[PDB]
């Protein structure tokens, strides 16, 4: 199996494969999210140089983890979605042996420690 | 087809006073009709001021005790020499039998010593790992002759108050060292009279703040 | 069990031990192994206890009854005969493992019967669990032209060595001595090496310890 | 064994045995049967007295753990389903645990689960479990309402085992009572049977087939 | 066990070590396989030691009841009597047996009985557990009309192996001679014949 | 699971007031067939131990070769190996008891019955059983199979308990020895009459005496034994 | 499916200063089922009294068939039996049955009225005797009360004293056994009274 | 056959017996009455193999008539029960035993006693003030330990069976489709229609 | 576990489910629901082995759930039951296979039409008008082969499910202790509350 360390520190303390990830996220395209009194909203922008596009089929910015948690995001779409299938996954497994949905800090930190978790793993980025 | 079990015989027997407690066993050693030792100790001082004995099958009997007095060994280096309590040497015992759930040990395991309000304590294993602390246990072949007797005699059972119309119960007390070792020698000799296997030799090891003391006594050879 | 025999100068001596099992609990010490056929023919048997019994008051009955429709003085060879023929009829499942012995006008006679009806003359023979350790001892210690006391002293060697080292045997040593021309002399518990030791106390209550219910006085007569 | 478990009113009786038998061998009259997992959780054990003891003081370890990483106590249901789904990946192998998980929390109420070990999870009112649950089922079904007292709900538990343990030979020695409340288990006391008998055949009438 | 009877010029020679066992166990190293159903007719017993004690008793009975009435009983007609027990009760019996005695017309004879209960007349015969390591060793070495000393050689040589081989053969070598002159019992003990 | 094939029957031993003495026929067996008959099953272990064994050959030849290797890995960069750091009764023991018991816990067991004799450092006196179980168990007289049934009363007779050891000297030791293996002759119907002894002494140290033979034995009343009851021939 | 384990059921019996005791638990059952409180072991034929463990309807079936065969000795012999002579019938009466025997384990007790001299017996299934001095015990608590016997008893107690003795073997035993219990009575039998008494136990 | 109870009071015995008769996946019969009158004042009911239980019950039947006819005279009902004890502890030793357990109800006139024997199949024989065969015992003999008197009428006992029913049919896996209900008493044998 | 059924008819599939959980001589439960919502128009029923039924049929729930939430979209009843049945084909030849047997009653919103499949603990899948699972089959098929019609209505279909569980009940030798009805249709998944 591939092993390297990809992610390590540097003379300054710093994990720079962690911190350009970052960029990649502020490169993504812009996702707000505001909660109310009774609700919470999630705003997403879509970028206007995709022209003859198809929106019925298109993936949507906003994903569906339960009928209760949703989940938006910036950054690489592709790695999204492996963390959006991961968290879908763990959502219905708490429902089995808990009897009980998710709530969302629990969900959230399910998702946090995936990603950490490829941050000191050997071979992945 | 090989059978990986045998039976060694013998019986074992604990009891615990206020300040003190005994743990005794016969030295007898056998396989069917034939005597194998009559000098084969199974009563160890395992440190910690506890005292182990696994009667039944002997092989499974010191591969248990020999895994316990090295988990103590363990539990000073990685505890910072830290005393293993009575109760908490139980619960480790119960781990190793029930490690082997399902190819298990074949004994019968009793400990004793002191606790940690210094009182004398007696626990008793099944051979997957149940424990209960008791004032009393006998082990081995001649259980079944011996724990009754300690009922009678220990805890007082179905003794009540003279004159009293079988309504007060006799008080329970505890009993002095002496008191106790006469109903161990008395236990193994009425034993060694009715079971085949019990016989030869007893060693009674007594457990008081000051250490582990040994006493000897003959039994019959026939 | 643990069962001998043993031919000397002028007659034959056999001997026993006196324990009776049950699993690994001995139901009787003090039981007698040692049966009487007719006054000069006695008997030790090994094996089931009921059938040694019963197939030697049998066949002790019916050599009485030949012995006075005769008029002679009951042989040996009679007895012999009568108890092969009787354990070969049921095939082994009469347990009775017997070592025949005695006086007659033919002379003296030692033999032993299996349970499946086969029989064996000898100078010297052992029978039962403790045979192994008895037979050690008979043939370690034997001799041609062995007189009474000799005979008896190797016969109870014989027997101890069953008593202490098969877990079969134990308790004491019964002797029968047959010589020719003497009444046969049965010597009962010839040796008593396993006296149990002054207990270390007494169990006697205090009288009312004991709660009752109910007294009432039975009639026993008519 | 004889062990029951019932819903009422003023919460959840439990009520056990405290006999342990080897074959008819009577190893132990002193047996703990209730194992108090946390202050508002209680488990029964019968079958095998080492995977009880075992699996349910294990299962008190994952409900701690629960309670650290979640900063909250965890249900009667999740609490009876992580012993249900241990014992299920262990079926065929030989266990035997017969089980009931009781307690409150707030979202749930008083809840009793029954777990066995051939894996089955029932969620209920009334269970007995164990050699003698018949016979504690025979004086528990037939004066149980749910308008009783707390004071006559622990006097039916008590009495349910005090019948089973004179009709079955493997159940007797004592009875443990627990009471499970909106504030937690409250321990009602243990009852040896030796005295227990005569007090209620005194002062009941009842156990007439029994020479006085 | 280890028997054989072997015919030769002057009779016929039974012989048969002295070992009897409970498995492992020797429960008699003195045991004597070479029974006499009648005054020169003899039998080496294999087998149960029950079952062969019962059935030579009972042709015993059988030949001494013969004798009171016809006289003296050929030893076809022994071994027949034999071969009747051991064939009717085939399932009951583990019994191999060799019948030998001496008639003045017809010399030495010897019968063997398997277990089903077959008669088989012939020159010699040999059987029991250790028979198997000495067949061989007999076919090779037996001729007929032998004389006595040739014969007591050929048996001590031949069971002499037999009991080194056999676990279930052993103690002191028994013979008993058949012939016009009488009966005659032979011993030889351990010392002699393992250093043959 | 195993079942044996070639043989070994008893090994008898005993403590005497300097040392220990251990013996051996010299047979393998295959099944009733006394197959082979110049069998040691006595092994010396340096100069201060004998290892005897009954049970499976197969399974001593492969127990041969570990304790010769563990001869082989004990000098591996140790000077004192024929002096402090020597192998003990008590290291050699130990070992073959922990293979023995991991092996019986495989469901694979070494089909033997082994008696470790030898004297340590210090002078003590060494004897211990150990079998294909794993059991283990120490006394004044030890001895394997039907040894276990019939040497023993014999060898208790000498050496009853702990304080007969220092009564009984290698003469009388050695003539208990002797006695206990012309009984087995007789009685054991797997035993050979050739064998071999070993004394390890404190003082004169490792005697071993090979082709050793049964003697003086009592077979002359065998002539006056006439049928199986009623016989008068 | 072990005949002689199905209904359980405890007899033991002690010799004293010329006095004898019998006693016996209460319980029938059907193996974990308690079925009856009131099911008496112990039996007499005149002053010869006899205890029976095991299966119960073939102790029920001894006992008509022993009060048969005695009924018919005291009409003959114009004489009541004595525990010598009844201990011969009952061995017996059980080899009788050797190859399908009843499953049971009786008790003699009792006092000769010739000599004077205190009697106790036990037997197998088959009809072996077991005469002893001391005490005799049967059952499916057997080994307890043989533990039970062997350390309490002492030789030559007064009827009072062996009473308590008894009784405590008795209890102790039964205590510590599933299948016995639920009661119990103890007999004490003097040369020319024989008080019955019941003992309070635990009912579990 | 299954469900067969029995209850002594004050002044009667109460007999209450299981009515399904079923053979593999089918219940045959739904009114199946598993008892006989083997005297006025006697009643026995039965379970156990098919074929042996109504066999054993009419050849007792059969025999207890006899005897009336023979000595003009009723056996007592502990007669009656002495005699089925000796019949089942024969038959356990036979060839081919009758697997047959049975109540016996009966009301002797010479006592004015009410009396309820429990006998099963190898001729085990109590006295019992309540009694039960089969699996029902499991539940009703804890239940009537605590509910039982010794002085109660024959409705007081009627109602404690009533409860005895009801417990069978909420914790017994089998439908045996209601019970059958007799009394014994100085009066004879009679049948409750209703239950 | 025990009984389970299960109609197709004009708009609309009946499943009836029995209440009892029995171990031994005792009936443990008797309100037991031994079915699972798979999707909106899809519910599982289940009947075998214990612990088995649960755990299988709470782990195909997760699975049909897991997939409506990745493609938020309903899968069709056949879609489902193929699901299911490759899932038991695989068990069949594990080290421990589940023995459980189901029945899964869906409404297909694409056709319009109400679909029953029955299968079995082998993976035998069978689409089918009217299904049953155990010895219930052996009684209900012949009585449905009669009295089943096509173009039933749902009151018609429940009418005839009565007719079933009477059947049942009169013939079966134990106590089911009634069922749980519940009826799929265009709307959804409803219970019937009074049956
Ligand atoms: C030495 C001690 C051992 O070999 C001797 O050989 C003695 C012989 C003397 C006493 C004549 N043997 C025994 O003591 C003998 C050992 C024994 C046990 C079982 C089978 C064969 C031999 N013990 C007995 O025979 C006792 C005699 C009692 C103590 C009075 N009998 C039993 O143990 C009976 C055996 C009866 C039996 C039935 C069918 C075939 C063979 C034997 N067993 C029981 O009593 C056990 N059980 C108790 C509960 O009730 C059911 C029976
Ligand atoms: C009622 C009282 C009876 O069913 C309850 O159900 C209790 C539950 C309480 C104690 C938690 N159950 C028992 O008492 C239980 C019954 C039982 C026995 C065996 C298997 C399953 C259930 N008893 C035990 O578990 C006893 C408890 C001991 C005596 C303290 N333990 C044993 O019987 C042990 C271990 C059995 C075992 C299980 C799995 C693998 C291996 C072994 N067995 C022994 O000690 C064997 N034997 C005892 C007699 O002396 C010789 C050795
Ligand atoms: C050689 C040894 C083999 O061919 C000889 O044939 C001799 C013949 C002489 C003695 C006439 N045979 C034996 O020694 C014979 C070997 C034998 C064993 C079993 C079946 C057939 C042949 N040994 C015996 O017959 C002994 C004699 C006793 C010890 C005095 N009897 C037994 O070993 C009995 C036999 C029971 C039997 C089995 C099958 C058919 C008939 C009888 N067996 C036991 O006692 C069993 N024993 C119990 C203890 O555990 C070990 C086995
Ligand atoms: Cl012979
Ligand atoms: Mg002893
Ligand atoms: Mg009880
Ligand atoms: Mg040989
Ligand atoms: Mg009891």
């Amino acid at each position: 199996g591939y092993d390297r360390a990809l992610s390590i520190f540097s003379p300054d303390g710093h994990i720079f494969q962690v911190e350009y990830a970052l960029e990649a996220v502020k490169r993504g395209t812009c996702a707000v999210g505001v909660k109310g009194k009774n609700c919470v909203v999630l705003g997403c922008e879509r970028r206007s140089t995709l022209k003859l596009q198809d929106t019925r089929i298109t993936p949507s910015k906003v994903s569906k983890i339960d009928s209760h948690v949703v989940l938006s995001f910036s950054g690489l779409n592709a790695d999204s979605r492996i963390l959006i299938e991961k968290a879908r996954v763990e959502a219905q497994s708490h429902r089995l042996t808990l009897e009980d949905p998710v709530t969302v800090e629990y969900l959230t930190r399910y998702v946090a420690g995936v990603q950490q978790r490829y941050t000191q793993s050997g071979g992945v980025r | 087809q090989f059978n990986p079990y045998g039976d060694n015989g013998g019986t074992i027997l604990g009891i615990a006073g206020e300040d003190f407690a005994v743990l005794a066993g016969d030295t007898r050693n056998i396989t069917d009709y034939s005597i194998n030792s009559r000098y084969e100790p199974k009563v160890f001082d395992c440190g910690d001021n506890i005292v182990m004995s696994a009667n039944g099958f002997a092989a499974d009997g010191d591969a248990l005790v020999k895994r316990f007095k090295n988990s103590v060994k363990w539990y000073h280096f990685d505890h910072n020499d830290k005393k293993l309590s009575i109760n908490s040497a139980a619960r480790n015992i119960q781990h190793l039998l029930y490690g082997k759930r399902f190819f298990p040990y074949y004994v019968h395991t009793i400990i004793a010593g002191l606790d940690e309000d210094g009182k004398g304590a007696v626990y008793s294993f099944d051979p997957v790992g149940s424990y209960e602390r008791e004032q009393c246990r006998a082990g081995g072949a001649a259980a079944s002759l011996i724990m009754p007797f300690l009922d009678n005699q220990v805890n007082f059972k179905n003794q009540y108050e003279p004159g009293t119309n079988g309504k007060v119960k006799k008080p329970l007390k505890y009993l002095s060292v002496e008191e106790v070792i006469k109903l161990v020698r008395d236990s193994f000799t009425s034993a060694t009279e009715r079971h085949i296997q019990v016989g030869d030799g007893l060693e009674i090891l007594i457990v008081t703040k000051d250490g582990v003391r040994k006493e000897f006594y003959e039994l019959k050879r026939d | 069990t643990t069962i001998v025999g043993v031919k000397f100068n002028n007659g034959v001596v056999i001997a026993a031990d006196t324990r009776s099992t049950q699993g690994p609990i001995v139901a009787d010490k003090n039981c007698a192994k040692l049966h009487r056929i007719s006054p000069k023919i006695w008997c030790a048997g090994a094996g089931t206890a009921a059938d040694t019994e019963a197939v030697t008051q049998l066949i002790g009955s019916n050599i009485e009854l030949h012995s006075l429709y005769t008029s002679r003085e009951p042989r040996v060879v009679s007895a012999l005969q009568m108890l092969k023929q009787h354990l070969f009829k049921y095939q082994g499942h009469i347990g009775a493992y017997l070592i025949v012995a005695g006086v007659d006008p033919t002379g003296s006679h030692l033999f032993s019967i299996h349970a499946h009806g086969s029989t064996d003359v000898g100078y010297y023979l052992s029978l039962g669990s403790g045979s192994l350790a008895a037979m050690a001892v008979l043939e370690s210690h034997w001799k041609q032209d062995l007189t009474k006391e000799e005979a008896i002293k190797l016969a109870s060697d014989a027997i101890q060595a069953g008593i202490w080292n098969d877990l079969g045997s134990g308790s004491n040593v019964d002797v029968c001595v047959m010589e020719i021309g003497k009444d046969a002399e049965y010597l009962r518990n010839y040796l008593t090496p396993n006296v149990r030791e002054e207990k270390q106390k007494s169990y006697k209550f205090p009288r009312g310890t004991t709660a009752v219910l109910k007294e009432s006085i039975v009639n026993i007569c008519d | 064994t004889t062990t029951l478990a019932f819903r009422f009113q003023g919460g959840i009786i439990v009520a056990v045995d405290s006999r342990a038998t080897a074959g008819n061998w009577v190893a132990s009259q002193t047996v703990k049967k209730v194992i108090e997992i946390n202050p508002f959780l209680l488990g029964t054990m019968a079958g095998g007295s080492a995977d009880c003891q075992f699996w349910e003081t294990w299962l008190g370890s994952q409900c701690r753990l629960h309670e650290l990483r979640e900063k909250e106590r965890i249900s009667v249901a999740a609490a009876s389903k992580i012993l249900s789904n241990l014992v299920y990946q262990y079926k065929g192998a030989g266990l035997s645990m017969g089980t009931m998980i009781c307690g409150y929390t707030r979202k749930e109420g008083p809840t009793i689960y029954y777990v066995d070990s051939d894996g089955t999870r029932l969620k209920g009112d009334i269970f007995c479990v164990g050699s003698g649950q018949t016979f504690a089922y025979g004086v528990l079904d037939s004066n149980y309402k749910w308008d009783l007292s707390v004071e006559d709900a622990l006097y039916l538990g008590k009495r349910s085992i005090l019948a089973a343990a004179h009709r079955d030979a493997y159940s007797g020695g004592s009875v443990n009572l627990y009471h499970v409340t909106e504030d937690g288990w409250i321990y009602h006391g243990n009852h040896d049977v030796g005295e227990l008998f005569w007090k209620v055949k005194e002062e009941e009438g009842s156990f007439n087939n029994v020479i006085g | 066990t280890s028997i054989m009877a072997v015919t030769f010029k002057d009779g016929v020679i039974l012989g048969a070590d002295s070992r009897t066992t409970t498995g492992a166990y020797i429960a008699n190293r003195v045991t004597d396989k070479l029974t006499r159903v009648h005054d020169k007719i003899w039998c080496c017993r294999s087998g149960s030691a029950a079952d062969t004690q019962a059935i030579a008793d009972i042709v015993q009975y059988h030949l001494e009841l013969y004798t009171s009435q016809y006289g003296t009983p050929s030893t076809e007609t022994a071994a027949s009597v034999f071969k009747e027990l051991c064939y009717e009760n085939k399932d009951n019996l583990t019994a191999g047996i060799i019948v030998a005695g001496y008639d003045d017309k017809n010399k030495g004879e010897v019968y063997t009985i398997p277990l089903g209960g077959s008669v088989h007349k012939l020159p010699y015969a040999i059987a029991g557990s250790g028979s198997t390591f000495i067949y061989g060793y007999c076919d090779k070495n037996f001729r007929e009309n032998m004389s006595k000393e040739e014969t007591v050689d050929f048996i001590k040589h031949s069971l002499s192996q037999a009991i080194k081989w056999d676990g279930s053969s052993g103690g002191v070598i028994r013979m008993v001679v058949l012939t016009a002159a009488g009966v005659e019992r032979l011993i030889f003990y351990p010392d002699e014949y393992e250093q043959l | 699971t195993q079942q044996p094939i070639v043989t070994g029957t008893s090994v008898i031993s005993m403590k005497y007031d300097n040392g220990v003495i251990i013996a051996a026929d010299n047979l393998g067996s295959y099944g009733s067939l006394l197959r082979f008959n110049g069998v040691e099953r006595l092994i010396p272990v340096g100069d201060n131990t004998v290892v005897g064994i009954s049970g499976d050959i197969s399974d001593m030849q492969h127990i041969e070769r570990l304790l010769k290797d563990l001869v082989t890995e004990n000098a591996y960069d140790n000077p004192l190996a024929d002096a402090e750091e020597a192998l003990e009764p008590s290291y050699i023991f130990e070992y073959l008891a922990t293979v023995m018991y991991q092996r019986r816990s495989k469901m694979n067991p070494l089909w033997n019955a082994i008696i470790v004799a030898g004297v340590q450092s210090n002078g003590d006196q060494f004897l211990r059983y150990v079998n294909l179980l794993g059991v283990t168990y120490s006394s004044p007289t030890l001895a394997t199979g039907f040894g276990a049934h019939m040497a023993n009363p014999l060898l208790r007779k000498v050496v009853d308990r702990e304080s007969d050891i220092p009564k009984t000297t290698v003469q009388v030791a050695e003539e208990a020895i002797v006695n206990a293996m012309r009984v087995l002759y007789y009685r054991d119907a797997r035993s050979s009459r050739n064998f071999s002894l070993a004394i390890i002494d404190k003082n004169t140290g490792l005697t071993f005496k090979k082709n050793l033979q049964v003697e003086n034995m009592k077979w002359d009343f065998a002539k006056d034994i006439k049928g199986y009851g009623t016989q008068k021939i | 499916s072990d005949p002689s384990s199905i209904n359980g059921g405890i007899v033991v019996a002690m010799t004293g200063k010329d006095c004898v005791a019998i006693a016996c638990d209460l319980r029938l059952g059907s193996q974990s089922l308690g079925v009856s409180n009131k099911f008496e072991k112990i039996f007499h034929y005149g002053h010869v009294f006899l205890g029976i463990t095991g299966l119960a309807t073939d102790v029920t079936t001894l006992n008509e068939m022993f009060r048969y065969k005695t009924n018919l000795y005291k009409l003959k012999e114009e004489r009541a039996i004595e525990p010598e002579t009844f201990t011969q019938l009952v061995s017996s009466s059980l080899y009788e049955r050797r190859f399908g025997p009843y499953f049971v384990g009786p008790v003699v007790a009792g006092i000769n009225s010739k000599s004077g001299k205190p009697f106790i017996a036990g037997f197998d299934l088959i009809g072996c005797i077991d005469e002893a001095k001391d005490f005799i015990v049967s059952g499916t608590a057997s080994d307890q009360l043989f533990g039970m016997c062997e350390s309490l008893y002492e030789p030559n107690l007064e009827p009072e004293d062996l009473f308590e003795t008894i009784s405590q073997a008795l209890l102790n035993a039964a205590d510590r056994d599933a299948l016995s219990g639920w009661g119990a009575v103890v007999y004490i039998i003097k040369k020319d009274e024989v008080v019955k008494r019941y003992l309070k136990m635990r009912q579990d | 056959m299954d469900i067969i109870l029995g209850i002594r009071v004050q002044d009667s015995v109460i007999l209450a017996s299981s009515k399904a008769v079923t053979r593999g996946i089918s219940v045959l019969k739904d009114s199946d009455d598993k008892t006989r009158q083997l005297s006025p004042h006697t009643l026995m009911s039965f379970a156990g193999e098919a074929g042996d239980t109504v066999q054993f019950a009419e050849y007792i039947q059969a025999n207890i008539q006899l005897y009336s006819i023979r000595e003009d005279y009723e056996l007592s009902p502990q007669a009656v029960s002495s005699f089925v004890r000796q019949e089942l502890a024969k038959s356990i030793r036979s060839r081919r035993p009758y697997q047959v357990n049975v109540l016996i109800g009966g009301y002797d006139k010479k006592k004015n006693k009410p009396e309820l024997y429990q006998i099963d199949y190898l001729g085990t024989k109590v006295e019992l003030p309540y009694g039960a065969h089969g699996y029902s015992g499991f539940y009703t003999f804890s239940l009537l330990d605590h509910h039982y008197r010794p002085d109660m009428t024959t409705e007081e006992g009627l109602d404690l069976l009533k409860l005895c029913v009801q417990e069978l049919e909420k914790r017994m896996p089998m439908d045996f489709k209601g019970v059958i209900v007799k009394i014994v008493d100085k009066d004879g044998i009679r049948q409750v229609d209703d239950f």
